[PDB]
């Protein structure tokens, strides 16, 4: 009538409501039903085509096989060294692949969150104009150098007292530049295992070459490097051979294209004079002990977010800190707030800061200060 | 479809397996722990995002495919370093070390306990 | 100590190091984890490891005077 079942009709559309929607979910569980019924594929590179139907693989676990190939898949791009996808029971091609990239490089490139600015490594000018100059400029106007004549530098160390800025300006370009820039630790890349070591740093390039305007920086270069030791040890022959293997990709039989590398030490002395010469690393940068110009420079940017109050003089640290080589004045700030810290003040001022300034120049005079240059 | 889910699962013996490439031609290829590399077309009972190059992967022992994704796993020496029955040593044991010990609390367990403190002056803790 | 030779020498203790730098202070502003290092002997460390990123609060502990002493006991 007027009413029926209007009014009722609520009911019956929240229960087929609440209802409906477990049937959806059923339909998701027949998808993984789909998937317990594909098995996997072992993974081999083609080596030669014998014939038509006969190929000649090599599995990347074991031994080398000769098998067929599927007929659809076409048999044009299936060329020497082809990545392939192989049967389980009856070996044969069935699919052509891209080339792997190490996990390890997946990691070396997808890194960076600390997105460092030029504006905070201070002091350091003439620096990052010279290693921009082998980073950036030769990968946007490539056309100026080829009317002089030159070939851009390919490598580039940063070497200098242990505590300048070396780290944080390879940081710099890491947030900057729009180009692919591996990070390594350059003593990640060693394992126990007989060719892993050498394998990374086939790969390392590699990928540098198949994804092009790359940058390579290997950071602490003593570990991978070294002087090559005659009567060394057992297990130093064979860090001796990837030093070897990443010696040759950077200036071998095939010329690296497009691929600059960026290489940092604090003692770059024990370094073999293969990976010195000219060719390999060009431009040896020298960041240094900041001088007194720089000194100032370098307080404001780490003593700059600080809730200051009164004339806080920066005049008056420099003096007082020579020797201070990148973090002790960064020190000097985050001393000076232990300070202030206690005696609970939110409130920095003056005399607090030079009351760190000693307390750091103190516990200074228990380092070894050499300056290790490389020859 | 529960029972014959849980009928590969049920096999409980799996194969580690640590995931090499992702690659999205959303299949993956993983790298058993016997030197074996694989191309599972379907990446199996798991999401196609929570899988990150290098992750730890459970695999079916007979037909390969990820089933779980373990925790990460920490070599066994490592994990005999952390200490779990407390030691029993108060600062009032230690002698003549008062303004050493007090310049440790301030700088190792002050900054643990007093976030509030360090960024209300904007100074990273030492 | 970092230590440059030719014929033989000690690197693979030195690579473990290398790490420790890097790990510590490089690449990566690691803010929660505390390092707490014991030594009787600094002047053999390297100068890489006593920098003010690194370890940076080098305290001195002397040996007792004459109420330390008192206290120790
Ligand atoms: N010009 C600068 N401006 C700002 N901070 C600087 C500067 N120079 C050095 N620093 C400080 O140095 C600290 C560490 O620098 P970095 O690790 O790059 O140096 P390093 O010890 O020579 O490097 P590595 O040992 O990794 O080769 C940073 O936290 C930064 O505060
Ligand atoms: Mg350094
Ligand atoms: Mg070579």
């Amino acid at each position: 009538k007027l009413l029926e079942h209007k009014e009722i009709d609520g009911r019956l559309k929240e229960l087929r409501e609440q209802l409906k929607e477990l049937t959806k979910q059923y339909e998701k569980s027949e998808n993984d039903l789909k998937a317990l019924q594909s098995v996997g594929q072992i993974v081999g590179e083609v080596l030669k085509q014998l014939t038509e139907e006969k190929f000649i693989v090599k599995a990347t676990n074991g031994p080398r096989y000769v098998v067929g190939c599927r007929r659809q898949l076409d048999k044009s791009k299936l060329k020497p060294g082809t990545r392939v996808a192989l049967d389980m029971t009856t070996l044969t091609i069935m699919r052509y692949l891209p080339r792997e990239v190490d996990p390890l490089v997946y990691n070396m490139s997808h890194e960076d969150p600390g997105n460092v600015s030029y504006s905070e490594i201070g002091g350091l000018s003439e620096q990052i104009r010279e290693l921009r100059e082998v980073i950036e400029l030769p990968l946007t106007n490539p056309e100026l150098f080829q009317r002089v004549g030159i070939i851009p530098p390919k490598g580039c160390l940063l070497y200098g007292p242990p505590g300048t800025g070396k780290t944080l300006l390879a940081r710099a370009v890491a947030s900057q530049l729009d180009c692919n820039f591996l990070k390594v630790v350059s003593s990640s890349i060693v394992d126990k295992y007989i060719g892993e070591s050498a394998r990374l740093i086939r790969e390392m390039f590699n990928y540098a070459r198949d994804h092009q305007p790359c940058i390579i920086f290997m950071d602490e270069i003593d570990a991978i490097g070294g002087r090559r030791f005659s009567e060394g040890t057992s297990a130093d022959r064979e860090i001796q051979r990837t030093l070897m293997e990443l010696l040759n990709q950077m200036d071998g039989f095939d010329t690296l294209h497009r691929v600059k590398m960026i290489m940092a030490t604090n003692r770059p002395d024990t370094l073999d004079p293969a990976l010195l010469r000219p060719g390999r690393l060009d431009r040896k940068i020298h960041i240094d002990l900041p001088n007194e110009q720089a000194r100032l420079d370098i307080l404001k940017i780490h003593a700059g977010p600080i809730t200051k109050h009164g004339e806080i003089d920066y005049e008056a640290i420099v003096k007082l800190s020579d020797g201070f080589n990148g973090a002790d004045l960064r020190n000097v700030c985050t001393e000076a707030g232990m300070f202030a810290i206690r005696a609970d003040h939110d409130f920095v001022v003056q005399e607090d800061f030079m009351k760190a300034v000693r307390k750091v120049a103190d516990s200074k005079k228990l380092e070894s200060k050499l300056d290790y240059k490389p020859v | 479809e529960n029972s014959e889910k849980i009928k590969v699962n049920k096999t409980l013996p799996y194969l580690v397996s640590n995931v090499i490439e992702l690659l999205d031609v959303k299949c993956a290829v993983i790298k058993t722990s016997t030197r074996q590399t694989y191309f599972l077309p379907v990446i199996g009972l798991v999401d196609a995002e929570k899988l990150k190059p290098g992750d730890l992967v459970g695999v079916n022992k007979d037909s390969y495919l990820i089933l779980e994704t373990l925790p990460t796993e920490y070599d066994s020496r490592v994990k005999a370093m952390e200490v779990d029955e407390r030691p029993t040593e108060q600062y009032s044991d230690i002698g003549g070390l008062d303004k050493q010990i007090q310049e440790l609390v301030e700088a190792i367990v002050l900054p643990m306990n007093h976030k509030e403190k360090f960024e209300n002056l904007g100074i990273q803790p030492p | 100590k970092r230590f440059d030779s030719e014929k033989a020498g000690d690197r693979e203790v030195q690579r473990t190091m290398l790490e420790l730098l890097n790990q510590l202070d490089g690449f990566q502003p690691n803010t929660q984890v505390k390092v707490i290092a014991a030594t009787n002997r600094v002047d053999i460390l390297d100068p890489a490891l006593l920098r003010s990123g690194r370890l940076d609060r080098k305290i001195e502990f002397p040996m007792p005077n004459e109420e330390a002493r008192a206290r120790i006991m």
